[PDB]
């Protein structure tokens, strides 16, 4: 059982949040599907839950702005918020509510998709190669600088290189844009023959740049 | 030589849900039995306590045919000493069950494009079912410590949940029609051709 | 509404030891408790439900106990993959998630591997320069990084980033980026990165000249 998730990541402080989440390998029958969010350091907040029959339970705080839905045909359910403020910027999880011993818990959690709420526009990440200059163990990487908003996905050799790959978390610069760097330790002799490429993808700006790294 | 109406329960046009399973008392007839075992259209034909061939030459006091519809991965719960949402809240077989469990796939009948949500099953219940017990109560279940004043909401859920039957579902999530034969063994009213 | 408090806030235990995490309730809950595990870069899971029942596919090391107001989660043997944050939840009347307790893994002192990366010629055409210094695999996490531009210590033009504890070796990784302008970058020659760590007897410096 797995949960796929869609949704926009950058909205204005006066627009509408929209997130959908589809279920695979399981019919949405004996489950009470819910949405749970967590702002940075705020702690988990229960938004609301819905079932296949359409019965809806909401949190008393945001009961006025939330309008859930359910599409039993496509095995999906959505979440819509009206007049999203800056305090709504959080990572939104779509979670399934199991029925274990007459107690509804949350076993199939999702990865989550963050929704940055700001009037600022979208930016595109600039990728720069960190070329290798120790003994028998060289180091190289890519620099993803000046982008907004988070997140970005970085993979090496189209997901074929996973040994020694360290992707650092982004840091908000003074300009208001993020910047991170992903590095990998590779054998020294494999630099000349083998070809190393980093794959960066920024969904909010539809940017997918592949930059190859070569020694100087 | 009046045979038992096995065609009326197996071929039945409409099947009842598992929470409200349909029992048809069969009595005063001769059971062919071999006609049911010879058909290869059944995906599961497990018998307990009695051999299917010995039943063709035996007699019983009464037989009951319990028919309902579940899913593929839930057919394994229709057996003695089983646990699960079906075996605990819908249809429980005794640990000394003497009979046969027959099931076959019915995706080309009970499943419709876009979803057939007419088959139900009990999702909440405060205590497991007794053997051969039947619950049809629509009482709202209280999950938490909050009292449930007959209104649905948080920790206030309708006990019955609907099945999602689409033809695009996996082999283990398609509608399966199940028939359970309980052999109650007084003069015998149902015999085999052997006798 | 009942509030959940977890003790302690952070636990530093070596592999092979037993970690007992407590989740106290402000009101009576009974057995309506559950423990969740949130791996650093993965979605959270359900470890214990109904305060004592182990969920499907969960290793036997995780075991829940307690009823009423004091619950305890006991990890029998800490493995390198158990580095995560654990929080509790209750469903007695309303859902209240716990604060959370971080589980840190102790290991042998590992010295970092220092690398330095000059800014690419593409970024130099943009007008900004970024020199990246890398500390690859080290423990503990405390490490001082000092930037020197022609033996001149810099302070307010650098920002660091640290990875979470690895699930295989329980080591960290640090990246210090020095942001300068194109003009200021070409006004100097020697750019060095000095690292001071516990596992190093002497501070390691990695430098490069702009002309090379
Ligand atoms: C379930 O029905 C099938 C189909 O049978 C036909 O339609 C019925 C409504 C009824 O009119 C039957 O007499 C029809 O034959 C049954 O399959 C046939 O069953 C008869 C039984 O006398 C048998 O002689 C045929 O060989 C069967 N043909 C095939 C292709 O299987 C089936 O037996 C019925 N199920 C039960 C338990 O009786």
């Amino acid at each position: 059982v797995q949960l796929q998730q869609w949704g926009a990541g950058l909205l204005k402080p006066s627009e509408t949040l929209s997130l959908t989440c589809v279920v695979y390998g399981e019919t949405l029958s004996g489950y009470y599907w819910t949405w749970i969010r967590q702002s940075p350091g705020k702690g988990l907040e229960w938004i609301g839950e819905i079932s296949l029959r359409g019965t809806a339970n909401y949190n008393p705080s945001l009961k006025s702005r939330v309008t859930l839905s359910v599409e039993a045909s496509k095995n999906q359910f959505s979440l819509k918020m009206t007049s999203v403020t800056a305090a709504d910027t959080a990572v939104y999880y779509c979670v399934g509510g199991v029925v274990l011993d007459n107690v509804v818990w949350f076993d199939p959690w999702g990865q989550g998709i963050p929704v940055t709420v700001s009037l600022a526009s979208t930016k595109g990440p600039s990728v720069f190669p960190l070329a290798p200059s120790s003994g028998g163990t060289a180091a190289l990487g890519c620099l993803v600088k000046d982008y907004f908003p988070e997140p970005v996905t970085v993979s090496w050799n189209s997901g074929a290189l996973t040994s020694g790959v360290h992707t650092f978390p982004a840091v908000l610069q003074s300009s208001g844009l993020y910047s991170l760097s992903s590095v990998v330790t590779v054998p020294s002799s494999s630099l000349g023959t083998q070809t190393y490429i980093c794959n960066v993808n920024h969904k909010p700006s539809n940017t997918k740049v592949d930059k190859k790294v070569e020694p100087k | 030589t009046n045979l038992c109406p096995f065609g009326e329960v197996f071929n039945a046009t409409r099947f009842a849900s598992v929470y409200a399973w349909n029992r048809k008392r069969i009595s005063n007839c001769v059971a062919d039995y071999s006609v049911l075992y010879n058909s290869a259209s059944f995906s599961t034909f497990k018998c307990y306590g009695v051999s299917p061939t010995k039943l063709n030459d035996l007699c019983f006091t009464n037989v009951y045919a319990d028919s309902f519809v579940i899913r593929g991965d839930e057919v394994r719960q229709i057996a003695p000493g089983q646990t699960g949402k079906i075996a605990d809240y819908n249809y429980k077989l005794p640990d000394d069950f003497t009979g046969c469990v027959i099931a076959w796939n019915s995706n080309n009948l009970d499943s419709k494009v876009g979803g057939n949500y007419n088959y139900l099953y009990r999702l909440f219940r405060k205590s497991n079912l007794k053997p051969f017990e039947r619950d049809i109560s629509t009482e709202i279940y209280q999950a938490g410590s909050t009292p449930c004043n007959g209104v649905e909401g948080f920790n206030c859920y309708f006990p019955l949940q609907s099945y999602g039957f689409q033809p695009t579902n996996g082999v283990g999530y398609q509608p399966y029609r199940v028939v359970v034969l309980s052999f109650e063994l007084a003069p015998a009213t149902v015999c085999g051709p052997g006798s | 509404e009942s509030v959940l408090t977890q003790s302690p806030v952070s636990l530093s235990l070596s592999p092979g030891e037993r970690a007992t995490l407590s989740c106290r309730a402000s009101q009576s809950v009974g057995t309506y408790l559950a423990w969740y595990q949130h791996r650093p870069g993965q979605a959270p899971r359900l470890l214990i439900y109904n305060a004592s029942k182990r969920a499907t596919g969960i290793p036997a090391r995780f075991s829940g106990s307690g009823s009423g107001t004091d619950f305890t989660l006991t990890i029998s043997s800490l493995e390198p993959e158990d580095l995560a944050v654990y929080f509790c939840q209750q469903r007695s009347n309303w859902l209240t998630f716990g604060g959370g307790t971080k589980v840190e893994i102790k290991r042998t002192v590992a010295a970092p591997s220092v690398f330095i990366f000059p800014p690419s010629d593409e970024q130099l055409k943009s007008g900004t320069a970024s020199v990246v210094c890398l500390l690859n695999n080290f423990y503990p996490r405390e490490a001082k990084v000092q930037w020197k531009v022609d033996n001149a210590l810099q302070s307010g033009n650098s920002q660091e980033s640290v990875t979470e504890q690895d699930s295989k070796d329980s080591t960290y990784s640090l990246s210090s980026t020095l942001t300068l302008s194109k003009a200021d970058y070409e006004k100097h020659k020697v750019y060095a990165c000095e690292v001071t760590h516990q596992g190093l007897s002497s501070p390691v410096t990695k430098s490069f000249n702009r002309g090379e």
